[PDB]
């Protein structure tokens, strides 16, 4: 895998936040 | 939809010739990658001179070809875009200047020019940026399903079945685009006509100290526009969060589908490898053509207003067909009673009756509000009797051609309005044939109006402004009676026309009226305020409340006590 | 432009979060295409069940997160362009209100109109699509270049070529653009004047007739816009078509550059083959870099109008201070000569002198032309004399401010001019409060309360356009209502009776009744001057 894991799981807390956020809106 | 895609009818052998190179152009874009590929490829293998030579033009030739077939295309499309948006604003313009008179008071100057020139330019925009892009797009998906169905046939299948579920909620949603639309449009419309009535009249704002009330006006008509663009924002948002959201789920179904099948050893993976490969493009394509949908929506919502006014059925007669070669102006009112369209129940006219013969003046006066500028418009046309007839040489007067009739029936207006075009064209204005310029002068010298014109710098061809503030009241009132004399009328009408004029100006107005050898060919209804003008009339008709009280000479009501007499007794 | 970003520095909170938004999207989009080469290749041979599953997984994660991003940046943009353009319309509307009345002789209200609704969204709309444009670019260009390093000295070679061979032309396309973009919006705005006056005058129109002419200037003009359009459009076309011409030849230039290095030992197949996509990307990505960067900079050129209109100063004295508690009421004029900016060199009054008292009652008369309105006009501090002073309490009247000044002296105009509204707003017109008492007070004093009470809804009924759903003695009744409301110490009545029957017009005659005003009566009719206490003829500019 090309990308490293900390940038995966960095997006992955992203996309958790955005989600958490556009259902808290 | 249908109604938006009506207007392109006109262009369809250019939209057709447009199709045409649009399907060459994609079939090329598909095709000429690849032969570069291939070509390249060869150049960089083993060979020749001859060879390297050789397959480096026809790169150089495809790419041209590709570049000119482009341009060809583009070009075609705008000039065709361009014809469709000058025809659709005038038809629209030619329209709106067909309703009848209280069209006009209903709906406001700014709120009709916004209508006119912006929802029109935006309709054009919208469809020319959208229709362009929806056939190219169409094309590709179309070219890229052909690949599809080589790849594999059952996964195209259950594509194009599972393809109609992505359209279930843009089509419950877009109702909610063209109202938001709508109400963007009647916000603007409402903003402009402030600023149309606060920039026209701008001595009378300064005179009272009034700028600050209307910035706050314009402010109060932006708020509204403002809380609507809130909601654009947030819906364009989600729209685009569920058009990427509809493509992700494809993408992902079709791959879990084509693991099932490999596993099971119902198919290959090399033809699955190359279906899926034009699979990823055929829903960025389906994402495009999705992404299309609200702006047609958008469209429709914004175009209502203009449609309403193409499709509205004006409410007035149409134009005559009688153009009589020789007319007398015999005018004669048989129990003629009006209301206004927008207040009906009061009656303003009640049983008229009276008539206007060739070589004769027909005076009348009343107090303010009696009704005399209504018979005046009802003469001219501007409106139709609620009850009884009005006949000029024994017809109606919706029985003749428009032009002639106004040719034939002139008028001054109780505050005349001029034009922002120079003097002669003001006195002229109307006419089918240009006058001679010494009929236009003529013309002014009956008025009085030549003294003043002489001696401007330019003369005859002097600009006025667009309201005629640069003319004083009495100049401006000249002016509009030159151009009542210029048309030769058998009707004529003076709505309080000396109410401006000087002592001296009186004079024209009293030779023109008892002493010009022009008295036989014409006659006149006289409505003033001005009593000693009133004197020499043959038949003085007295109207309060919208009744005709008394009539006859100035002596025979003047031995008869009552409102005249009154009236003429002021002190 | 400098003055736009100072403009829309209040929405520099949005649009930082629009830019880390799109940061964001960038770096979803940038990782996507890996797991899904990563399916293609599982998918394509020695099929694993488990490595299928957490690729197809982690392209399902980075699309929802770019996806998210995108939509997130998109409202951002399109919000920020709406506040913009609603400041722009707010300020230009506003600086319009400030001009002096000559400006507006000069211009015509729907030009004017014109460049508040289509200038506008024009200098509003370079923010969305070119910012993103602008950046996506920029990252792959930066991002692109440095892959490329596989081969350092035909980097040097490319950015030596490539890039400065496409600056020459532009300089000329710029030009051409900005100056075909501001001819068409001047063709616009008198277009707009055409429908303006048609419609505004609509009665007088249908009443010779005229409406077929009006339809064929209105169709002229649209042609000349149609012409225009068709001008930038072409010239559009030629300019990317000179665009591909030089990036094919760039194209070709390198193929054989890179053919050359290739066969003397420089770099394998593999890397010159590799070579060529990097390139042929750059190439278009820096081209559609630097078209957008001109086109940003003509739109923004294109919409001067509207800036110089923002900025310009009226040609009008300072403001002035002055607010007496209490004011007397005298008005001098000591050697007044005028004549009307527009039209210089062409003298109206030739040095008047003359003084109106409190509790007097003061006529002008004179022919058509003789400059009475203007005497009227300076009066009210609406011109100034070009020699000469006008003094009220023995200080000049443009020392006295605004809205005081104009509370003070009051007129009424030749041709009344009325709003649309109720009749109780334009009664009142202009006041921040005012008791409903007054105001009947007021219309009881104009005799105008006898028809209003006719009406459906009362001082509530909604005045026409322009007053036009009246009878011209109603309308100017409510003006001398709206002049009488505010009672004034110096009252100007310019041709007040001119509508009015004998009957209305002789019991409005006591004009001092209070006798605590001075009074300025400008008429034609000699019985109303005969009761004046001091009579001014003046012909042809000057006292006799
Ligand atoms: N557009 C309109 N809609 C409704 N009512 C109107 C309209 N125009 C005029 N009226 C009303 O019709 C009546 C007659 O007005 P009109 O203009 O005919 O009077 P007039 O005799 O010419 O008056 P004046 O002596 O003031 O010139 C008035 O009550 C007036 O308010
Ligand atoms: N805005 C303007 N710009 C240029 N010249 C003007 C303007 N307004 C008036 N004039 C000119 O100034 C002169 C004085 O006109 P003014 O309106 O003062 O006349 P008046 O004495 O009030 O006449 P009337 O009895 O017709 O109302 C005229 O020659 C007129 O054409
Ligand atoms: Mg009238
Ligand atoms: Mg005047």
């Amino acid at each position: 895998s090309e990308p490293p894991q900390a940038l995966v799981v960095f997006y992955v807390a992203l996309t958790a936040v955005m989600v958490a956020v556009a259902l808290y809106a | 939809v249908r109604r938006l895609l009506g207007c392109l009818g006109s262009e369809t052998r250019r939209l057709s010739l447009f199709l045409v190179l649009v399907v060459l152009s994609s079939l090329g874009e598909m095709a000429i990658p690849f032969f570069t590929g291939r070509l390249t490829d060869w150049i960089l293998q083993d060979g020749s001179a001859d060879t390297f030579t050789r397959n480096l033009t026809l790169m150089s030739i495809l790419t041209i070809a590709s570049a000119v077939l482009e341009f060809v295309g583009d070009g075609i499309y705008n000039n065709t875009m361009g014809h469709v948006h000058s025809h659709l604003q005038g038809e629209v313009f030619g329209a709106v200047l067909r309703q009848e008179t209280e069209f006009f008071q209903q709906n406001q100057t700014g709120n009709i020019m916004s209508r006119v020139t912006e929802d029109t330019s935006t309709l054009s925009d919208s469809l020319s940026e959208n229709l362009s892009l929806f056939l190219w797009y169409l094309v590709r998906g179309l070219c890229l399903l052909g690949i599809m169905l080589w790849g594999s046939v059952s996964l195209t299948m259950v594509t194009l079945i599972t393809l109609p579920l992505l359209f279930l909620l843009p089509k419950k949603v877009g109702k909610w685009y063209q109202l938001l639309e709508v109400q963007v449009r009647e916000s603007l419309a409402k903003s402009s006509q402030v600023a149309i009535e606060a920039l026209s009249a701008m001595p009378t704002v300064r005179s009272f100290a009034n700028e600050e009330g209307e910035a706050q006006k314009f402010r109060e008509k932006l708020q509204e526009i403002k809380t609507l663009n809130q909601k654009e924002a947030v819906a364009y948002a989600v729209n685009s969060w569920t058009t990427s959201i509809s493509g992700m789920l494809l993408k992902v179904g079709i791959l879990y589908i084509g693991g099932q099948l490999v596993t099971s050893g119902a198919v290959s993976s090399g033809n699955l490898v190359t279906f899926v490969l034009y699979q990823m493009q055929f829903t960025q394509a389906v994402e495009v053509l999705l992404s299309i949908y609200p702006r047609v929506q958008k469209a429709v919502g914004s175009s209502e207003k203009i449609f309403e006014y193409l499709d509205r059925t004006p409410r007035c007669p149409p134009s005559g067909l009688l153009t009589p070669l020789h007319l007398e102006g015999l005018v004669q009112f048989q129990d003629v009673s009006f209301a206004y369209p927008n207040r009906p129940d009061v009656l303003v006219l009640q049983g008229l009756t009276f008539t206007l013969r060739p070589g004769e003046v027909t005076a009348l006066v009343g107090p303010n509000g009696s009704g005399k500028s209504t018979v005046a418009a009802l003469l001219q046309n501007l409106y139709q009797p609620t009850g009884g007839q009005l006949l000029l040489d024994g017809k109606p007067l919706p029985q003749y051609e428009h032009r002639y009739l106004h040719r034939q029936v002139a008028a001054v207006g109780q505050e005349p309005q001029v034009f922002g075009r120079s003097l002669q064209e003001n006195i002229a204005y109307g006419l089918t044939q240009k006058p001679t310029m010494e009929e236009i002068t003529a013309a002014a010298v009956k008025s009085g109006a030549h003294s003043f014109i002489s001696g401007l710098p330019q003369g005859y061809d002097t600009e006025v402004d667009e309201a005629g503030s640069q003319l004083s009241g009495g100049q401006r009132q000249a002016v509009a009676l030159a151009r009542a004399l210029i048309r030769k009328p058998c009707v004529l009408i003076l709505d309080d026309a000396t109410s401006a004029l000087d002592a001296n100006s009186q004079l024209q107005v009293e030779q023109l009226l008892y002493e010009s050898p022009e008295r036989y060919s014409r006659s006149v209804l006289l409505i003033t305020q001005h009593l000693s003008l009133v004197e020499q009339a043959d038949h003085i008709l007295f109207l309060e409340g919208g009744a005709i009280r008394e009539g006859g000479t100035h002596q025979q009501l003047m031995e008869k006590k009552g409102c005249y007499w009154a009236m003429v007794q002021a002190p | 432009m400098w003055r736009l970003l100072k403009l829309s520095r209040p929405d520099l909170p949005l649009l930082v979060a629009a830019f880390f938004f799109l940061v964001l999207a960038v770096l979803g989009e940038t990782l996507i295409p890996h797991y899904s080469g990563r399916v293609i290749d599982i998918l394509g041979g020695d099929f694993d069940p488990h490595a299928f599953a957490s690729a197809i997984f982690f392209m399902c994660l980075f699309s929802f997160g770019s996806s998210l991003s995108a939509g997130c940046r998109g409202g951002c943009f399109t919000y920020t362009m709406s506040r913009i353009n609603l400041r722009i319309r707010e300020q230009l509307f506003s600086s319009l209100l400030r001009q002096d009345l000559g400006f507006f002789q000069e211009t015509k209200t729907g030009e004017l109109n014109s460049r508040l609704s289509s200038d506008t969204t024009l200098m509003s709309n370079w923010l969305p699509l070119n910012a993103n444009v602008l950046l996506r670019s920029l990252v792959k260009v930066v991002g692109l270049y440095g892959f490329m390093l596989s081969i350092s000295p035909r980097l040097t070679l490319l950015s030596l070529l490539h890039m400065p061979f496409t600056i020459a032309a532009e300089k000329v396309y710029n030009t051409r653009h900005q100056e075909v973009l501001r001819e068409i919006q001047d063709a616009v705005a008198r277009a707009g004047q055409v429908v303006r006056e048609a419609v505004g005058g609509l009665q007088t129109v249908r009443s010779f007739g005229a409406e077929e002419h009006e339809v064929c200037r209105y169709k002229e003009a649209l042609e000349q816009c149609r012409q225009l359009y068709w001008r930038r459009d072409l010239e559009r076309a030629l300019y990317l078509l000179v665009r591909r011409v030089l990036h094919l030849g760039v194209q070709m230039l390198m193929l054989s550059c890179g053919l050359q290095q290739m066969q003397d030992g420089e770099l394998t197949q593999g890397s010159l083959l590799s070579f060529m996509i990097y390139q042929e990307s750059v190439g278009s990505y820096v081209q559609t870099l630097v078209y957008i960067y001109g086109d940003m900079l003509s739109n923004v050129g294109a919409a001067e109008k509207v800036f110089s209109y923002m900025d310009r100063q009226p040609n009008l004295p300072s403001p002035g201070t002055l607010a007496p508690t209490t004011l007397q009421g005298v008005v001098k004029f000591q050697d007044v000569s005028f004549a009307y900016p527009n039209r210089p060199d062409r003298p109206v009054l030739k040095g008047l002198t003359f003084t109106l008292r409190p509790g007097e009652v003061t006529a002008l008369v004179g022919p058509n032309g003789s400059g009475k309105s203007t005497v009227a006009a300076l009066l009210q501090n609406l011109y100034q004399p070009t020699g000469g002073q006008v003094l009220l309490d023995e200080k000049p009247i443009s020392q006295y401010e605004h809205c005081y000044l104009h509370s003070q002296v009051v007129s009424v105009g030749q041709e009344p001019v009325l709003f649309s509204g109720s009749v109780r707003n334009n009664i009142a017109y202009g006041l921040q409060s005012c008791e409903d008492d007054k105001v009947m007070a007021a219309a009881q004093a104009a005799h105008a309360d006898d028809f209003i009470q006719e009406m459906e809804h009362g001082i509530y009924t909604d005045v026409g356009e322009k007053g036009s759903q009246l009878a011209a003695g109603q309308k100017q009744r409510l003006a001398i209502a709206r002049a009488l409301v505010r009672d004034p110490r110096v009252l100007i009545l310019d041709q007040a009776t001119s509508a009015l029957d004998v009957q209305c017009e002789q019991a409005l005659q006591d004009w001092n009744s209070r006798g605590d005003r001075t009074v300025l009566v400008i008429a034609h009719r000699l019985q109303t001057v005969q009761r004046a206490h001091q009579i001014l003829v003046l012909q042809e500019g000057k006292l006799q």
